């Protein structure tokens, strides 16, 4: 149920007007949402792919990225957050009655445009986190509709953020990473050794089903809850990074201040776009119109699909598995620069 | 070990020279060593007191202006001041070689006399000098003076003064035999070719085929054909090391990959200096000669060979369609982060990409790109760089600019180089060279890897301090001033890249920037010129594809075929890019650029205009004709129900006769104007950019020319077509009249000219700067003047961006590079908000500003740059200018009422036409929009009033007839 | 999937200028391209159908037909081709930029000595080529990429108001109540058929799918590929022929009526074939479903328009690039178009 590895040939081509930007998952029913370049949001269903269920056109500009979240309540619905290059993010709403989105509200504060959205729930109460190249990183309240907290991590503009709870690490295009613990709004760490702007970077979450970067190393940095970090950059590499525990709000140790490189992954012939953590394995695409699959074990490509696109492929993402609300289903969506869209089944 | 810069072969000439320049330098003589360039002065010395543990070598290389002052720079980091005045080296066991290489390029005084010669026969001859400052003799104790130049028969060269070469033994060093140099770079290709030992029996021939390729070269690219065809033995060394590089950054590799590796090597280092396309293809002749003479493969041509590491991790060659395929994605990629710009890809362009591409990946890989203006140079420089991680820096040289600024900015750039390991790619204009002294930095730049004057004192210990504490950060264990100083330079020579843009070599400084030593020697000569026709083919064809062209019929000309410079014509666009290309090659050699490079960019110009103005022309075309076929549809409906079947509308029916015929008459010339609407076009889009500086003659002239170019290729256009009747309106005409213009139809031209350049801003040159008023009245109180020779300039043009007012910068020929970012449009767009950078920091634009650059002067000085970047218009007054003002001020002076009266008349005339125009249009909008009845009556009144108001006033123009055939003789007297 | 039921109401209702004359479907994109009696030529998204994508004064008069093809390019970028036949007397050559939403120009075929009424656009490996007639009697195939004119003849008297291509073999229904199969790379007849009283209306041929008339019967009829067509006309009868195999440049013979179908009140106009089930619309303001087997009709659809009913688009169903989606499209007179999805 976790070593699944997608077929050499995609389950279904669906067809989409321009660039697809992002894709993402439905976590409950099998049915995909698609961005596009032109500001359009589609929503494909995953056995009836060739006419979309809702599409409306929310941004006159690019929509850069999304994600969506199945709210769970301890006293129950679909929430798309939207950035695009218009300086907003819009919200959504997806009713499952007549499978139509629904737009709440637009959220707005940034001075440049917005890059990477994050959206999670913490005790009843959702958040959603923002980057944007004003070189602000913020993360607002959906129910309030205001921010809750900004700051400038980075000497250049921010282009990816991903949160674990309450810390956030965000690459930029400065070539570094940085963590900072958003409550305090603080920072912790660096991340120093690519040479090339980072275009996405993200937590490994840990499991428990042996995978050797997906485990706790000390009780220490088990009590903490992060150890590592993964990072594709504009170098044709995949970096893993290493964490160092601060003084525990957390303190950064003067000495522990940097991040250190436990593995680079190499083989890519062009820009890392996108990458993603499933099991033992990083799924990852790039602009050389391939998708690797990189053993976490090893770091070895056990898997390339060549020329998947006959342009550049820009954004993929599985079901996460280390989360108990979602389960982990054995479906890949992939998107691309070639307008096209390609899901992996069974 | 290729790489390693100090490798020499021991050769029978090798150890000679060497043991006895060693026997001659410990005799504590003077040596000057003499030679061609690439003889191995340098590499001979080099190689004497590398093995000596007794020696220090200091590299100074002299340039045309350079002064004792530099000597002292160079010398006050590696020697010291002791009482004992003495000039001692720092080091207490080694004695110090002071290297003075091409002593013959210091200039003579207008006495005849050179001042560094002079100091080095005072230092070798009475082993001291005078120090400026406090007066003082100095002693030199061990410091050994060795010089090395070219004989004096080369061009740039100087005799010397006997006086000092007297006191120095002379040494030449000729080139090596050609079988000694077959030798040579054999034992090199075997070093290469360790990398593949699977040819390992093929490193004689190729080594013969390069020396060959070489002496050839030599013999047929000489310094007669242009000046900088000076080959060498570095040459061959270069190609070497390409070779080596692109085998050991490639893949597993056979032999007709091996051959064309070498040959792509050979282009690059040999044949990108050739400007005549014949010397091109004279040096394909030749590859394809030496290759079957030595080397018993596909097309060799430069455009086949595309080797590049762009698209997999080795260095391979890779196809043109998935090459051009990922450029354009990583250039939509580069418009959208950096800078926006809306330039097409074509196969030269990939070409120059791959070139730069492979300059830039070299250690100490400076480059010096010549060509036209606007072809692609800065762009394509910085697109590279950003490609490869390097970090831009344009240093901001304008007027009013002196040596402080640009050492500053050069030390600026090295520290970040050093210090911050930040990759820099430097790009420096010919324009950003205002005097010699740049030059000469520059060079001690280039030659050495730092500039020794620029660390001096106080700002050389802070440099010390700074450099120790970054070593400290890396944990480098090291404390010696030498060792620190040595890495100082390697960070230099490792982190830092220079690019060069000439734009014309021609010109007298520029020619001494290609001329200089260091510059020479180091950089990689690029000679892009102008474009081919092909490649205007390409991007004529690449911009026109997406418009609509071919809406009517076309028979495909009988043309010659060395009169066809883009594929077999088959449809209206290839008649239209054959046309603009003959057109701009004519233009060009009716101009008579001799052999200057010829700019690109009024042919991009021309294909913009023509692009959009055929865009809004078709538009408006089928637009109308869908309005006047709808009315005449609704119209007959309207018959026919009154037929089939109400005074008022019977009427309304009878009284609209003259625009039913008027409407049929559009309707049957449809086909004809559907039919001549791309020759108009073409020939409105030739007016708006290339007749800008021209006067009525010359562009009656290139009119001709371009009416029978389009009647050439079967392209049909207006018999009497005028600018002003296709171009100016009667809105837009009275708008100017009202101005202030003047009556001239030339005047009203140029007025259209500079009111529909949206894109490049109009350089107006108007002697008697009427125009400003007339600028100043179109836009009432939100313009303002501005000038470039006024303080405070900078801050006032901000402002009024940042406002968005109209601004208009008198004396144009001042021209201040600050604003080259709002010449060029190369704006940075933040969502809604668009900035530009100005002087030092962004501003806004506010989208309602506007840039006008007057100039009163007329044969000025204009830079290339804003020359090719502005749609300069001249304002002269004609023969008609002068007849209108002379009888203008005589019937003043003679009868002001009748005068009056007349001016009044016309303008209350040209007045109710416009609102007849306007009644009409009305009217069509009115009658296809469907008390209707009573307006459309009331339209057909007033048309019948103003017809009838035009009837009663034209009772009086013989008058003025008969007034202005009386004063033709003043008028033709007067001008 | 190929079996899908039409519902019982229609879903989208997309408001034009004018009256709807040729409605043609996006083979990828949910996009419905509307032309009008107007000559505006309208991209409506079918998820926003209160505003246009894209609108554009194509023609000077009314529209009369439309046709579009997605090329597949064996080596070149893919793109939509759309084309437009008006009174105009010229054919318009367009391409849906849709990164922009935006259509763009591509070049005109003129020749046409009177109004062209039909178009149909097909692909080769590396070649596409663009067929047309009017109401001066000849049927001219053009060349997409060149755009002069490749074969000119005239295969009736009277004026032909529809053809359909398939490969070198071209049908044309004219005013004369007539058809004729003619050879396309050589330009003679091959076989012809009566039977109808009233001027036809549209023609087209009928494709083999791996069915009583999908299904070859003997394999010198699958080595030809074709056995069976379907024409109309204002007869108010859809009638089935069959093809007779010509002594093979080949070389000509009548066409046998095996099936007719009655239940039309009034003029039909257009007909579309979706696998097992015919599809067919008239000036009654109704449009008929038909079974292919048992020749009878399944569904009818009332008062859709006030007005006439003029085209229905279904996506081709015999063609591997082409995916057959659950949809149709119709136009009418009232300004009004009606899109059944799922
Ligand atoms: N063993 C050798 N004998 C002769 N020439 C050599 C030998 N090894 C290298 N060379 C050539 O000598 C060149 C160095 O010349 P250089 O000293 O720069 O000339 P200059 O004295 O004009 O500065 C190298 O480019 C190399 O090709
Ligand atoms: N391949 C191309 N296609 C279209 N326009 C081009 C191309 N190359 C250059 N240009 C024009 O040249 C201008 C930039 O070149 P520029 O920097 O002026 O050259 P230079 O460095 O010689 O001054 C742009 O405004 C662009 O319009």
């Amino acid at each position: 149920v976790l070593k699944w590895i997608p077929r050499n040939l995609p389950s279904c081509l669906i067809n989409v007007e321009s660039s697809v930007t992002s894709v993402k998952l439905h976590p409950n029913l099998p049915i995909v949402f698609v961005a596009t370049d032109h500001g359009k949001l589609y929503a494909f269903d995953l056995f009836n792919y060739t006419i979309p269920l809702a599409s409306l056109q929310s941004h006159t500009k690019a929509i850069t990225s999304m994600d969506v979240l199945f709210t769970n309540y301890t006293n129950n619905y679909l929430v798309i957050v939207t950035a695009s290059k218009d300086l907003q993010i819009h919200v959504f709403k997806w009713v499952s009655e007549e499978c139509k989105f629904q737009q709440i509200r637009s959220l707005l504060g940034h001075e440049h445009i917005v890059s990477a959205v994050k959206i999670w729930q913490k005790n009843n109460d959702v958040h959603i986190a923002s980057c944007s190249r004003d070189q602000t990183v913020k993360i607002w309240d959906f129910h309030n509709g205001w921010s809750l907290k900004t700051f400038q991590p980075h000497s250049q503009w921010v282009r990816s953020i991903d949160v674990l709870g309450d810390y956030i690490i965000s690459g930029s295009h400065d070539t570094t990473l940085r963590l900072t613990h958003w409550p305090s709004g603080n920072g912790l760490s660096v991340g120093t050794g690519h040479e090339f702007p980072i275009e996405k970077v993200k937590f490994i979450h840990f499991i428990e089903d042996e995978i050797r970067f997906r485990t706790p190393s000390t009780d220490r940095y088990k009590n903490w809850g992060m150890q590592y970090c993964v990072s594709a950059s504009r170098d044709r590499t995949i970096k893993i990074w290493e964490i160092p525990l601060p003084t525990l709000a957390p303190i950064p140790n003067p000495t522990d201040s940097n991040f250190r490189c436990v593995l680079t992954l190499k083989g890519h012939l062009s820009w890392v776009r996108d990458i993603s953590i499933r099991g033992q394995y990083l799924f990852s695409c790039a602009d050389d119109k391939s998708v690797r699959c990189w053993d976490l074990n090893t770091g070895q490509c056990l898997h390339v699909w060549e020329k998947l696109h006959t342009g550049f492929v820009n954004c993929l993402d599985l079901d996460v598995d280390f989360d108990s609300n979602v389960t982990p289903r054995q479906m890949m969506v992939t998107g691309g620069l070639d307008c096209k869209s390609n899901v992996f089944m069974r | 070990e290729v790489m390693r810069p100090d490798i020499v072969i021991p050769t029978i000439d090798t150890i000679k020279h060497e043991k006895i320049f060693y026997d001659l330098l410990n005799s504590k003589r003077g040596i000057i060593l003499c030679g061609p360039p690439g003889s191995g002065k340098t590499m001979i010395m080099n190689n004497a007191l590398r093995n000596s543990s007794l020696y220090d070598v200091v590299g100074i290389n002299f340039s045309k202006d350079t002064t004792t002052e530099h000597i002292l720079s160079a010398l006050h980091r590696h020697t010291n001041y002791v009482t004992t005045l003495t000039l001692l080296p720092k080091s207490d066991i080694k004695n110090l070689v002071l290297f003075c290489d091409e002593i013959n390029l210091p200039k003579l005084d207008k006495y005849g006399s050179q001042n560094v010669v002079l100091f080095l026969r005072q230092l070798m001859e009475k082993q001291g000098f005078w120090k400026t400052p406090e007066n003082k003799w100095v002693t030199i104790e061990r410091i050994h003076i060795v010089g090395a130049c070219n004989p004096p028969t080369d061009p740039g060269r100087i005799p010397m003064s006997e006086r000092f070469t007297r006191h120095a033994a002379i040494l030449y060093l000729g080139y090596p035999s050609g079988k000694s140099l077959s030798q040579i770079y054999e034992i090199y290709y075997k070093a290469i070719f360790k990398l593949v030992p699977e040819f390992r029996s093929y490193t004689e021939p190729f080594a013969r085929a390069s020396v060959h390729l070489y002496n050839e070269c030599k013999a047929r690219y000489s310094t007669g054909l242009q000046s900088h065809y000076l080959f060498s033995p570095r040459e061959l060394t270069r190609l070497v090391r390409g070779v080596y590089t692109a085998i050991n950054t490639g893949p597993r590799q056979t032999l007709r990959s091996l051959i064309r590796l070498w040959a792509y090597e050979a282009w690059r280092i040999f044949a990108d200096r050739l400007v005549g396309v014949k010397e091109k293809n004279s040096f394909e002749q030749l590859l394809y000669e030496t290759v079957d003479k030595y080397l018993p493969l596909g097309n060799i041509s430069s455009t086949s060979l595309l080797f590049s590491g762009l698209l997999s991790l080795d260095f391979k060659e890779v196809n043109k369609t998935d090459l051009v395929n990922f450029i354009e994605e990583r250039f939509k990629t580069f418009c959208d982060e950096e800078l926006e710009v809306p330039m097409v890809i074509h196969e030269s362009m990939v070409d120059h990409i791959l070139r730069i591409d492979r300059a830039l990946k070299q250690v100490q890989g400076h480059m010096m790109l010549i060509g036209a203006s606007r072809t692609g140079k800065t762009i394509l420089t910085r697109f590279v760089a950003w490609l490869n991680g390097l970090k831009i820096v344009q240093p901001k040289i304008h007027r009013h600019s002196n040596l402080s600024d640009f050492d500053m900015i050069l030390k600026k750039a090295i520290s970040d180089c050093s210090l911050k390991e930040s990759r820099t790619c430097l790009i420096i204009d010919e324009s950003n060279i205002l005097e010699t002294a740049f030059l000469e930095r520059m060079n001690t730049l280039l030659a050495n890897a730092d500039i020794p004057d620029l660390f001096q004192g106080e700002e050389y210990d802070k440099l010390l301090n700074n450099l120790r504490n970054k070593t400290r950060s890396l944990g480098l264990l090291l404390d010696t001033e030498q060792e620190l100083y040595d890495w100082f330079v390697g960070e230099i020579a490792k982190n830092l890249h220079v690019v060069f843009t000439i734009c014309d070599p021609t010109n007298n400084k520029s020619s001494a920037m290609i001329s200089s030593p260091a510059l020479f020697n180091r950089c990689i000569i690029n000679w892009m010129g102008d474009w081919d026709t092909k490649t205007m083919s390409q991007v004529a064809n690449n911009m026109v594809d997406v418009v609509p062209m071919e809406f009517t019929d076309f028979i495909v000309p009988e043309v010659n075929k060395e009169l066809v410079f883009t594929e077999p014509i088959q449809t209206i666009r290839d008649a239209v890019v054959n046309i603009l290309i003959h057109f701009d090659r004519n233009f060009y050699q009716k101009m008579k650029v001799g052999v200057n490079p010829r700019s690109p960019g009024y042919f991009i110009d021309g294909l913009r205009a023509l692009v959009k103005l055929v865009t809004a022309k078709y538009q408006d075309l089928q637009e109308n004709q869908r309005f006047v076929n709808v009315g005449l549809e609704k119209l007959n409906e309207s018959v026919l129900k009154v037929n089939e079947l109400l005074d008022r509308s019977i009427s309304l029916v009878k009284s609209l006769t003259f625009e039913k015929e008027r409407w049929l008459n559009t309707t049957k010339q449809f086909s004809k104007t559907s039919q001549e609407l791309i020759g108009n076009c073409i020939i409105s889009s030739i007016y708006e950019t290339y007749f800008g500086h021209l006067n009525e003659r010359e562009r009656g002239d290139m009119l001709v020319i371009l009416k029978r170019l389009l009647g050439k290729f079967a392209v049909k256009y207006d018999v009497n077509y005028r600018f002003i009747d296709y171009l100016v309106t009667l809105d837009e005409k009275m708008k100017w009249l009202e101005c202030g213009l003047d009556k001239n139809d030339y005047f009203l031209e140029n007025m259209s000219i500079v009111m529909n350049s949206q894109d490049a801003v109009p350089f107006l040159l108007d002697p008697s700067s009427h125009m400003i008023t007339v600028i100043s009245n179109y836009y009432g109180n939100k313009t303002v003047l501005l000038s470039f020779l006024e303080e405070g300039f900078v801050k006032r043009l901000e402002n009024a961006v940042r406002f968005g007012s109209v601004v208009i910068i008198q004396d144009g020929e001042f021209f201040d590079p600050i604003i080259s970012r709002l010449i060029s449009r190369e704006f940075n767009h933040a969502g809604n908000r668009v900035t530009v950078e100005i002087g030092d920091h962004e501003v806004d634009v506010s989208g309602d500003f506007k840039l006008f650059i007057h100039s009163c002067d007329p044969s000025g000085d204009i830079p290339i740059f804003l020359r090719s970047r502005v749609r300069l218009v001249h304002f002269v007054t004609n023969k008609e200018s002068i007849e209108t003002r002379i009888f203008d001020i005589t019937l003043t002076e003679e009868n002001a009422e009748m005068q009056r009266k007349r001016e009044d008349l016309i303008k209350l005339n040209t007045e109710y036409r416009l609102k007849l125009k306007n009644l009409e249009k009305r009217l069509l909008e009115e009658l296809n929009n469907s008390e209707l009845m009573v307006t459309l009556n009331n339209l057909k009144k007033e048309a019948m009033n103003i017809e009838k108001k035009l009837s009663e006033s034209e009772e009086f123009f013989p008058q003025f007839d008969n007034l202005v055939e009386e004063y033709s003789i003043i008028g033709k007297h007067s001008v």
